[PDB]
């Protein structure tokens, strides 16, 4: 199962996945991961368990690295998605992918591929569990063209509050990746525990304020 | 084959005509979603430098046809030194099988001397040349429109060709303007994919000839 | 023997090549172009062993054009140079090696102008000015003496004319005419042929 | 109705101990027109009856050249007979190239049988739906061989394969006691009278439907077509 | 009318108890689906007529080819869509040119038909090779089974038998090429029932003097001026 | 436009195909194609599916004289495409709502006269179609295999060979194969319809009847192909129970069967 | 090191005519300074209209004539007719060029009749370049025979001579003269002269004694 | 061997001699060194006669397959590029070909020097062979784009004649072709003794 | 695929295997009952070393198991050829589960009827992993396999804690087998392997006997 968000802003992109453990003793050192860096400037999230996730992820990394071997430049982000979707067209992997990246031609980007070999550029989307619930909650509240990473993280936790099943949104249960451009370099920053705590408590302070 | 041909009729309408010094090729661009980015859906793909193509049907199957024809334009250009004939790459696309793919394609462009060409591939591989044609949804009625309005005096200047294409799409494409995608060639130059402002200007001159 | 030169200024790359095809004592052609337009803002300049030049350089040409058609945007001169170097090094120890000496000129939108030196072993170097041939021996010292990084394109054509006048004075081979091009933010411009 | 569990592929034995695909290919040769082969002490004659798709079409060939000394005649699928001719012609060329001598006809026939046993035993491939009738001359005299779709080959005094060729075998077994001492013309007329008895009552041997192939001692294999069967048919008798 | 199938038909590689491959049988009598095409061999050359069935007046009639040039002395008319025939046509062209490359001579119509029929060994195309070689003008029909036969008049396609029964009657050995062209147009107009013009039939002749020649629109309408 | 109208009217209206939506048929018959459903001008294929969709629909008992009066009118036309498709139309129109016709002693006779009449036309294709629909109407027992039916078929089988005219070949005297051979082909084709009407059973009349078709193998084209397709189609369907099908034949009739060469041109 | 060739000597000769083609060769098979045999003719009947003359390395000559005979039979199978002289010429050009990089060390001269009944001579290098000639000498004493044939058959360097067509008897006299004159001075040439005459009646074949040294 | 070709206003004149040697032995005086590829292209023969013959016959085969597949005759640039792509596959192995593909395509008159080393260059005049230098001398002194037809015939005949005079490996007869807009014609086969009596007396 | 669920049916019929990840190591105990006294129990081993630092154990089908024991050991040593570093346990489970997934994609074969418990020690840190016949792999704190693995997986969930030592993890891995043993285990009819910092080793039956005496 599993679910993840992907939200495009003007100053970056995010992926916001689940970390829910199916059993009380699954360790989670191994299952903690859900964001998959693919090259210097692009990341992805899968819809599925970790085994076929790595089978997709290493092929994506290998395509990106042979592009880097040919051109000494990072692969443009639609082009890696095109390469894997042309791999998945010849196999007709019941897994959907959600890509965040930045390239020099098109800026911050947000893609979503299906198992059938198609893909689409999105401004915000969800794949996995309660996908349609999350995009119906997201189409309401995503402001197109005028959102920043502060509002994008707010939307990410607002949508994951009422679409994740976890019954109490805590920082142990969400991986948030943040892909920004910092002075000529792409920073894929997996956003850590204290900041996800600070963004959940800031979200809960807003809902408890609007309840008054 | 019949499955692949019923995949086409569900697809978007594509109109191509061939002029004296221009080939125009117009496709129904379609509202995909709300948070969808409409850049990734192309539907009009340049093949060599002088051969363009619109398809109708499955976009995952089309992309591999576009890629194989786009490689063989350069391979023909590398073995024979001259650009492909539209006859050549049409005969190559109609020769492609996978199943057959599941697209029909209008292939416009110019040959080396400077002759406009228009060709149309079927999923059964049985291409033939056209003076004007439509493929896709509502294609037979747009083709019935074009056995009335394709005359010599309706294509004699360069703008009336573009307006013939727009009037052909404006039969089945009822948005009246912004939701069609054009591309002209104007021999020896390039593709010139028409702006939403230039399409709106041409639609305005078509509408102004309707109160009269 | 076959002469190439590139002079890379602040917002341009000036490139020249000799215009002569030879067969052992005779010149068979005196309007022979050694510049192959990769994209709208990239020139490859290719000399070397006969046959291998047109084959390798037109391979690189059709693949850069294929990149543009597949992607809807061009390769940068860095990416085209590294692609060219990858193909020339991957063919080096194979059954079919290309003995070609390359200059890759080009203007990038982000990185400005670029001039790339590459020899037949496919060692790729970026250079403010570079030259192939035996005339490189006579003209790289003139370039070192008179190049400044802030050279104007009129002053760069003057410096090129100094180097070609040295070829006319001191070099043994009849190299009368020279195809001359500038790559700008506006693309590749044909200048006049520097003739003698 | 009575649907058979065991006649599916060639790699299936029936519980009766039989292979039905081989048996069913054995009557692909009775889907071919009749062909008589017979030999004397010096010659071996293949006489075949050939049919036309229309009166404007030109009478499908049945005798085929294999070498200067071997010529065959076919009954059944002429697509499998083409595979067999290409194979046999190449074996004749290979041993005229290596040993500079003609093939023993029995060695080529053994080699055909070893070729055609392979699709009788391996999956997804049908037996050859043709039977050949093989005339040849070599050091051991003339030879008449029958090969069948069962990959079994037969050394014959005289033989008929093809549709309603029982009547020719009733002729040939009756008259084989004088085939060896015939000259050429009487041996051809025996083959024609065997072929003439594979006909209905209104039909006759004409120059268009009869094809005659003769190999001999001082004669290479020659196929006598339309005008050339006139010396051989204008010496026969009226139908009894 | 109703339904008459057994247990022994549509098995792909399986003999029947009468030595028959009925999967192949029904896949040969499903290539009658093509449009009609009449070749007539005469002593003055062979002629090839085929009906064209243009869809739209926006479509070039010279872009669907139902008579192709195999070589300058051999033309071929197929029945069925062109994309099924086009590997056989390309094979025939390549075989004539390899025969020229090795042998410096023109390949016979029988040898071209044999070289195509080797590649046909189904493939579901009936072809009519008409041509001129050193044995005079010759016409060859090659059904989709791979069986080829010389024939001096032959109709392939949708009404092959009804047109073939007419070719059995108009044809004689002393027939001129213009009489053959007129007779092939009469039988095409009969099995078509449409008005006969230069947009629904192709016609090509291969004469002993000149090469393979397709009729142009002006040359074609002179023939139907007196039909 | 009215063809697209009858398209939607076929399954929706309560009284389908009124008596003036019936003179639209003979004009629709001559424009429908024959063999394939391939791309023909969107007006031929539009008329083919409209005819297929309109035979397939209930009739009233007062209406089965009127439709059959329409059918034998446009089976007497000069368009062989029309005579083919009236004979496919009758073929679907009888079996769908078949009794309605069987509860008419004059409609069954009119249909048998129509199929026997079109079984002797000049076009080979409509002769083959009339044999197919005679064999199918005789299979479902709508039409009984009479003793006058055998007499008529056997008296057509014995017509003559035409004594082929050596007149170089005439002056312009051809384009129609014959007036003599078409009768033999009609009679042989009717006997083949009778032996194909019983696909999975030999009745008592079949063995004597099937010996008659054996005497027409070497009968020239087109009679040869009809005999060969008829007898191949016979013994591909009579093999599954042949151990009791052979008991209806005599030993001098099984010997004649196996001596038949009904095999296609890619054999021998 | 192993050498895949040896020069076995041998001179061949063909002359075309109005209705004839005369192909001649010596019969000495040599090696070094030895003589293998004195009866090894270098002309080969291919069809009833075509004789090939092969000289050079004799193992390649044997292999190549066996390949040409096999290809004649393959042609007659696939095409139902014997080959023409020009078709054997073009075919042997392809056969010899298929072995471009490890060549047949064979000098081929095909002499025969064309398809209008006239004599045809085709002259090949070891890698298959051919052309149709009026006469050609190949092999061991080709540089000796070919100037005299240029003199007498070609009518070259002669003034006020009549250019009559070469008859069969005078061309036979010329063949016998040129091989006597070559048996004198070429050491690889001798021991007999096999002469094959291709006419409309067929191929008749004659032998004439030469020197034994 | 001396082979020249030059483009001028009325087509491209193709000229060659007819001498094939083997060392100092002159093997043939009657060699057809202008290879007639199809009725619209000529090639020439310098280097290996078998190599030029075979690879331009294979080009003839491929040009006729092209015209059959595409219903139009091939261009000169395409045919010469096919020939260069074919002989580039055998560099180092030892092919000896150098030739001039001459035609009239819809880009005008065409002339391309193709050799087995892989030079594929267009140009106005070319001269290939051992005596190519001696033909370049006379041809460059007499050439213009605006020659008349008979004057261009005389230029090419006299240039091949002078090349035969100086080169030992050139001789025989000059063979002059003219590639016009509708194919080529073969205008002369002039013996060098006749041209010597013509040009000196 | 349905053969993957039917291959998991052959795993759950197999003998119990229990593996527990302690703080300083990983145990892997299994059920090894001999069908009769005639069988030499010394001969065949279920707990099996792959490297000096990775061992594994199974439930299901032993002959299927040896095929992946052989191929785990090959993948491990071809890692060691390339890197001259002992393979990480997680990397080896990715390699082996890729192998075990290959026999589900290809037709004409069946999946493995075996599920592996891969243990390891690399970078001072223990690992517990389970590879299923699908080719899917899961990291575990503790889990059961084979016959009544469900009851074992909830017996473990009650007695597992993270500050647990390796000796106590041997004690509660014997107990998880003993909850389903059916008839008085001994040192000759179970088989334990431990990873620790010293590498993987399979405990000698004399060393299993004292652990059993402590219970």
């Amino acid at each position: 199962a599993g679910t993840c968000l992907g939200i495009l802003a003007n100053d970056g992109v995010l992926l916001a996945a689940e970390r829910r453990n199916i059993h009380k003793l699954l360790d989670e050192v191994f299952f903690s991961e859900k964001i998959y860096k693919l090259n210097e400037d692009m990341a992805c999230s899968v819809a599925g368990i970790t085994s076929d996730a790595n089978v997709l992820t290493n092929e994506l990394r290998l395509i990106a690295q042979r592009y880097l071997l040919q051109y000494q430049e990072p692969i443009p982000c639609e082009q890696l998605v095109t390469a894997l979707c042309d791999i998945k067209q010849a196999y007709t992997f019941g897994v959907s992918l959600l890509y965040i990246g930045w390239d020099k031609h098109y800026g911050f980007q947000l893609y979503q591929s299906d198992p059938s070999g198609n893909y689409g550029g999105w401004k915000a989307t969800c794949i996995g569990n309660n996908s349609a619930a999350a995009v119906s909650m997201l189409k309401q509240d995503y402001k197109e063209g005028e959102m920043t990473l502060k509002s994008a993280l707010a939307l990410a936790i607002k949508v994951l509050n009422k679409t994740m099943d976890v019954s109490k949104l805590s920082a142990e249960k969400v991986e948030i990746a943040t892909l920004t451009r910092e002075n000529g370099k792409t920073v894929i920053r997996v956003l850590k525990q204290k900041e996800v705590e600070q963004l959940i408590k800031k979200h809960e302070e807003e809902e408890a304020k609007a309840e008054r | 084959v019949e499955y692949a041909q019923e995949a086409v009729k569900k697809g978007s309408t594509a109109v191509g005509v061939r002029g004296r010094d221009i080939v125009v090729l117009g496709v129904e661009k379609k509202s995909v979603a709300k948070l969808q980015d409409e850049r990734t859906v192309r539907k009009i793909c340049a093949l060599d430098d002088n051969v363009c193509m619109a398809f109708a049907g499955l976009t995952a199957d089309a992309r591999i046809v576009i890629n194989r024809a786009r490689v063989e334009c350069q391979s023909h250009r590398l073995t024979v030194e001259d650009p492909v004939t539209v006859e050549y790459i049409t005969r190559y696309i109609a020769s492609l099988k996978q199943r057959p793919f599941g697209i029909s394609a209008l292939i416009v462009g110019f040959d080396f001397d400077g002759t406009p060409r228009l060709y149309q591939t079927d999923p059964s591989g049985t291409y033939h040349a056209w003076k004007a044609n439509a493929i896709g949804r509502g294609a037979k009625s747009v083709r019935e429109f074009l056995e009335k309005n394709y005359t010599d005096e309706a294509i004699e200047t360069d703008d009336l060709t573009i307006k013939l294409v727009i009037k052909a799409l404006l039969e089945v494409v009822q948005s009246g303007g912004k939701n069609i995608e054009l591309a002209v060639m104007r021999r020896d130059q390039s593709l010139k994919i028409l702006n939403p402002e230039e399409i709106e200007k041409y639609v305005a001159e078509i509408e102004k000839e309707k109160e009269e | 023997m076959e002469y190439l030169i590139g002079i890379q200024g602040p917002d341009y790359v000036l490139v020249a090549s000799d215009r002569v095809a030879a067969s052992n004592i005779v010149q068979m052609k005196d309007d022979h172009d050694k510049m192959f337009k990769m994209s709208e803002k990239i020139l490859l300049l290719c000399v070397g062993e006969a046959g291998d030049t047109v084959q390798f350089a037109e391979y690189i040409q059709k693949n850069v054009q294929l990149y543009k058609m597949r992607n809807g945007y061009e390769l940068s001169p860095t990416a085209a140079a590294n692609f060219t170097r990858r193909n020339l090094a991957d063919c080096l120890r194979s059954r079919t090696p290309y003995h070609v000496n390359l200059l890759l000129a080009g203007y990038d939108e982000h990185e400005g102008p670029a001039l790339y030196y590459m020899d037949y072993l496919a060692a790729l170097a970026k250079a403010p000015f570079a030259a192939h041939g035996y005339g490189a021996f006579l003209t790289l010292s003139i370039l070192d003496r008179y190049y400044t990084p802030t050279i104007s394109r009129e002053r760069a054509v003057e410096l090129l004319r100094k180097c070609l006048e040295e070829l006319q004075k001191r070099f043994i081979l009849n190299l009368p005419t020279f195809s001359v091009r500038i790559i700008d933010k506006n693309g590749i411009h044909d200048l006049d042929n520097i003739s003698f | 109705m009575f649907r058979n569990q065991y006649d599916n592929d060639v790699t299936v034995w029936s519980p009766q101990g039989r292979i039905h695909q081989i048996e069913y290919a054995m009557e692909a040769v009775k889907q071919g027109s009749a062909t008589v082969g017979l030999k004397s002490k010096t010659h071996a004659v293949l006489v075949a009856l050939k049919r036309a798709q229309s009166e404007l079409a030109a009478h499908q060939k049945k005798i085929l050249h294999v070498d200067n000394h071997i010529g065959i005649s076919i009954a059944g699928l002429t697509a499998d007979a083409r595979l067999l001719c290409n194979f046999m012609r190449q074996e004749c060329l290979d041993s005229r190239f290596v040993f500079d001598r003609p093939l023993p006809v029995s060695r080529l026939v053994s080699l055909i049988g070893s070729k055609t046993q392979i699709p009788t035993q391996r999956y997804g491939r049908r037996p050859y739906g043709v039977g050949l009738l093989i005339a040849g001359y070599d050091d051991m005299g003339p030879h008449i061989f029958q090969t069948c779709p069962s990959a079994n080959y037969f050394d014959c005094r005289a033989m008929s394969i093809g549709a309603r060729s029982q009547s020719a075998r009733t002729y040939l077994e009756r008259h084989m006691s004088e085939f060896m001492e015939c000259n050429l013309n009487e041996l051809v007329k025996h083959g024609l009278r065997a072929l003439r008895e594979t006909l209905p009552a209104e039909q006759d041997l004409t120059t268009k439907n009869v094809s005659i192939g003769i190999v001999g001692k001082d004669l290479e294999f020659t196929i006598y077509d339309d005008d050339d069967v006139s010396p051989f048919l204008e010496g026969l008798e009226e139908r009894p | 009318m109703f339904l008459t199938r057994s247990e022994y038909d549509r098995g792909v590689n399986t003999f029947s108890p009468e030595g028959r491959l009925f999967q192949v049988e029904y896949a040969i009598e499903a290539i009658k689906l093509g449009s009609t095409a009449i070749g007539i061999q005469t002593s003055e050359g062979v002629c090839l007529a085929v009906e064209k069935r243009i869809t739209s007046p926006l479509m070039e009639p010279s872009s669907i080819e139902k008579i192709v040039e195999i070589d300058a002395h051999i033309g071929c008319a197929m029945s069925g869509l062109i994309a099924d025939a086009k590997t056989l046509i390309d094979k025939a062209r390549v075989e004539t040119q390899n025969h020229w490359f090795t042998y410096n001579e023109t390949m016979t119509v029988e040898s071209v038909t044999q070289a195509v029929s080797n590649l046909a060994l189904p493939f579901g195309v009936a072809l009519l090779f008409g041509g001129v070689d050193e044995k005079g003008p010759q016409l060859f029909h090659m059904d989709p089974s791979g069986t080829f036969v010389q024939c001096d008049a032959r109709a392939i396609g949708s009404a092959s038998e009804g047109a073939q029964s007419s070719l059995q009657e108009v044809y004689h050995k002393s027939m001129t090429l213009k009489e053959a062209i007129k007779s092939s147009l009469i039988i095409l107009k009969q099995v078509m029932e449409e008005k006969l013009n230069a947009t629904n039939i192709e016609l090509a002749t291969v004469q002993p003097g000149q090469n393979f020649h397709m009729f142009t629109k002006e040359e074609l309408e002179e023939v139907i001026k007196d039909i | 436009t009215i063809l697209k109208w009858l398209m939607a009217s076929a399954g929706r209206s309560f009284s389908t195909a009124v008596t003036e939506q019936l003179q639209l048929l003979p004009l629709f018959f001559k424009i429908a194609p024959v063999e394939n459903d391939n791309s023909y001008d969107e007006l031929k294929r539009d008329a083919k599916l409209c005819l297929s969709l309109m035979s397939q629909g209930l009739l009233y008992p007062h209406q089965v004289p009127l439709v059959l009066q329409v059918l034998k009118q446009t089976a007497r036309s000069s368009s062989w495409h029309a005579r083919y498709t009236v004979l496919t139309y009758l073929q679907t129109m009888v079996f769908y709502n078949l009794f309605i016709f069987l509860n008419n002693e004059d409609a069954v006779k009119d249909i048998r006269w129509l199929v026997i009449s079109l079984l002797e036309d000049e076009q080979l294709e409509v002769r083959e179609m009339a044999a197919t629909t005679l064999s199918g109407l005789l299979q479902c027992n709508f039409l009984t295999m009479d003793s006058p039916m055998q007499i008529h078929f056997e008296q057509l089988c014995k017509t003559k060979l035409p004594k082929k005219r050596k007149r170089d070949p005439g002056s312009v005297g051809d384009t129609i194969p014959s007036a003599e051979l078409v009768k033999r082909h009609a009679g042989v084709l009717g006997l083949g319809a009778c032996v194909l009407s019983s696909p999975y059973d030999v009745p008592t009349w079949m063995p004597q009847l099937l010996m008659n078709l054996s005497a027409h193998l070497n009968d020239p084209q087109p009679i040869e192909m009809t005999v060969k397709k008829t007898l191949s189609n016979f013994r591909r369907t009579h093999h599954d129970n042949w151990q009791e099908h052979k008991q209806q034949f005599t030993d001098d009739q099984l010997l004649v069967l196996t001596d038949l060469l009904v095999s296609p041109c890619y054999y021998a | 090191r192993f050498s895949p060739y040896v020069f076995n000597g041998g001179t061949i000769l063909a002359i075309a005519g109005e209705d004839f083609a005369i192909v001649a060769s010596d019969t000495r098979l040599s090696e070094g300074f030895s003589i293998h045999t004195r009866d090894s003719p270098k002309c080969y009947k291919l069809t009833d209209k075509t004789v090939i003359g092969c000289s050079g390395f004799h193992g390649d000559c044997l292999t190549l004539t066996k390949i040409i005979e096999a290809r004649l039979k393959m042609y007659k199978h696939s095409n139902n007719k014997a080959m023409t002289t020009g078709a054997i010429a073009a075919m042997l050009s392809t056969i010899l060029y298929s072995r471009r990089f490890f060549p047949y060390y064979v000098y081929n001269i095909i002499g025969g009749l064309d398809e209008e009944g006239k004599g045809a001579v085709y002259s090949f290098d070891p890698v298959g370049s051919y052309q149709r000639d009026s006469f050609k000498a190949g092999g061991s004493a080709s540089a000796m025979l070919q100037p005299l044939l240029d003199n007498q058959v070609g009518f070259k360097n002669m003034q006020n001579v009549e250019h009559v067509p070469l008859s069969l008897d005078r061309a036979m006299r010329l063949v016998k003269d040129v091989f006597i004159s070559a048996a004198e001075r070429d050491v690889y040439t001798g021991d007999a002269l096999r002469i094959c005459i291709v006419t409309k009646e067929g191929i008749r074949e004659e032998t004439v004694s030469l020197r034994k040294d | 061997t001396t082979t020249l070709a030059f483009k001028f206003r009325h087509g491209v004149i193709v000229a060659a001699d007819s001498r094939a040697t083997a060392g100092a032995y002159i093997a043939s005086q009657t060699v057809k060194k202008v290879i007639e590829i199809n009725p619209y292209l000529l090639g020439t023969m310098a280097g290996g006669a078998a190599d030029c013959s075979f690879w331009e016959r294979l080009l003839a085969r491929q040009c006729r397959i092209y015209e059959l597949r595409n219903k139009e005759r091939i261009s000169v640039a395409a045919a010469s590029k096919l020939l260069a792509n074919m002989v580039y596959q055998y560099k180092g192995m030892g092919l000896s070909m150098g030739t001039m593909i001459c035609g009239w395509d819809k880009r005008g008159p065409g002339l391309y020097y193709v050799d087995s080393e892989g030079n594929r260059i267009s140009g106005a005049t070319f001269s290939v062979g051992s005596g190519s230098v001696y033909a370049y001398g006379v041809m460059d002194r007499g050439y213009s784009y605006d020659l008349e037809v008979e004057q261009a015939y005389d230029l090419a005949r006299r240039a091949i004649y002078q090349a035969t005079y100086r080169d030992a490996y050139s001789g025989g007869a000059v063979n002059l072709y003219h590639v016009r807009e509708d194919g080529w014609i073969r205008v002369s086969s002039d013996n060098v003794a006749d041209l010597h009596e013509k040009y000196s007396g | 695929l349905v053969q993957i669920e039917y291959a998991l049916a052959a795993v759950a019929g197999g003998a119990p295997s229990v593996g527990i990840k302690a703080a300083n190591g990983v145990v892997l105990a299994t059920e090894k009952k001999q069908k009769s006294i005639l069988y030499d129990e010394r001969s065949v081993h279920k707990v099996e070393p792959i490297t000096k630092h990775i061992g594994l154990v199974y439930s299901g089908m032993g002959p299927d198991y040896r095929v992946l024991v052989h191929r785990a050991r090959k993948l491990a040593q071809q890692y060691y050829l390339v890197y001259q570093e002992p393979i990480p346990t997680a990397q080896l489970v990715q390699r082996v589960a890729s192998v075990m997934q290959e026999y589900t994609q290809s037709g004409g074969v069946r999946p493995f009827g075996v599920s592996l418990l891969i243990c390891g020690w690399n970078e001072g840190r223990p690992y517990l992993f389970q590879s299923d016949p699908s080719g899917a792999y899961f990291a575990w704190k503790a889990t059961a396999m084979g016959k009544n693995y469900v009851n074992g997986k909830t017996f473990l969930e009650k007695r597992y804690n993270e500050d647990l030592e390796l000796e106590d993890a041997i004690h509660t891995a014997i107990l998880t087998l003993k909850e389903s043993f059916e008839g008085q285990m001994t040192e000759d009819n179970i088989e334990v392997g431990i990873c620790n910092e010293a590498g993987f080793r399979r405990l000698t039956p004399t060393e299993v006997k004292d652990y059993l005496a402590a219970i």
